[PDB]
């Protein structure tokens, strides 16, 4: 299955 | 910002350097086939204390760049060249297309990236890269504990270092991993200005003024770096300016490089 690197902010 | 690795592991970094996100660019690693890629995250500080927030990401896949701006809606650079949406690239092996907005770029190999032109950027990858990619996005080996590791597979001995091996080629002088407390910010908008003639550029080492005798004896970075902060916080300030010169010619002189008339050619008089 696809796997996901995220991110966000600071 | 706040990550969450391939494998899940979640972590915070608060660098300001332009970051290997996600790459088959990995010393010691069998490609079997695979398209290589890289998406790097230039980041960008703010506030005290100091974090950091993603204003670039750049895909480099298939001899072509596309980079994504924050606060550019609607657009992205092939190459550098502002370009509207949506947009195929690479002999339409690559797409972007605007959707819930956001930037959605997808390749045909498989590669997804988005960035909402924000701060929030996804990267998913199909299942046939399990192991082979690196950055600070992990290798995607469904083990979210061997994560935090230098390009060379060793273990790091911390989260700024570890993010600091993996910083993308390219000068970025005002750049940092980790903040040690006491740590002047500047905006992106007043840097160029800053750093050019008339400012700081004297200190920077090709821009060829009446420092460049000293730039092989005393390195300048140091006093480049400090010279943008200290004038970018003083709002231009011709003073902090001057000051910060002078701290380099006196530097120069120590090591033995009079520099007569200075002053002069840089209206610091
Ligand atoms: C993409 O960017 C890299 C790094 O700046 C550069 O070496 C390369 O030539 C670029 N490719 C194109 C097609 O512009
Ligand atoms: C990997 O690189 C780090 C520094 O980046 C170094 O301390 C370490 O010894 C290296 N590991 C190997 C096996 O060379
Ligand atoms: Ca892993």
């Amino acid at each position: 299955a696809p796997a996901t690197c995220w991110l966000w902010g600071d | 910002p706040h990550y969450h690795s391939f494998d899940g592991r979640k972590f915070d970094f608060q660098g300001t350097c332009n970051y290997v996100l996600a790459t088959t660019g990995c010393p010691g690693v069998s490609t079997q086939g695979l398209t290589p890629f890289t998406v790097t995250t230039k980041n960008q500080n703010r506030g005290n204390p100091a974090v950091s927030y993603v204003r670039v990401v750049t895909v480099a896949a298939l001899g072509t760049n596309i980079s994504i701006h924050k606060d550019e809606i609607g657009k992205v650079r092939v190459n550098g060249v502002l370009t509207a949406l949506p947009v195929s690239v690479a002999d339409g092996r690559i797409s972007v297309a605007q959707g819930a907005s956001k930037a959605l770029l997808v390749a045909d190999f498989g590669l997804q990236v988005s960035y909402d032109w924000n701060w929030r950027v996804d990267v998913t990858l199909p299942s046939s890269y399990h192991g082979a990619v690196c950055g600070l996005c992990g290798n995607m080996d469904r083990n979210p504990n061997n994560d935090q590791v230098f390009p060379n597979g060793t273990l790091a001995p911390s989260i700024p270092i570890w993010g600091g091996s993996w910083r993308a080629p390219g000068w970025d002088p005002l750049c940092w991993d980790e903040c040690r407390g006491s740590c002047p910010t500047c905006p992106e908008d007043r840097l160029e200005q800053y750093e050019g003639p008339g400012f700081c550029g004297p200190l920077a080492s090709g821009t060829g003024g009446p420092f460049t005798t000293c730039h092989a004896h005393v390195p300048p970075e140091s006093f480049f770096k400090g010279c943008v902060l200290d004038v970018c916080m003083g709002g231009g300030d011709h003073d902090i300016l001057c000051k910060t010169l002078a701290s380099y010619v006196a530097a120069c002189q120590a090591a033995g490089v009079v520099i007569e008339d200075w002053r002069a050619q840089v209206g610091c008089e």
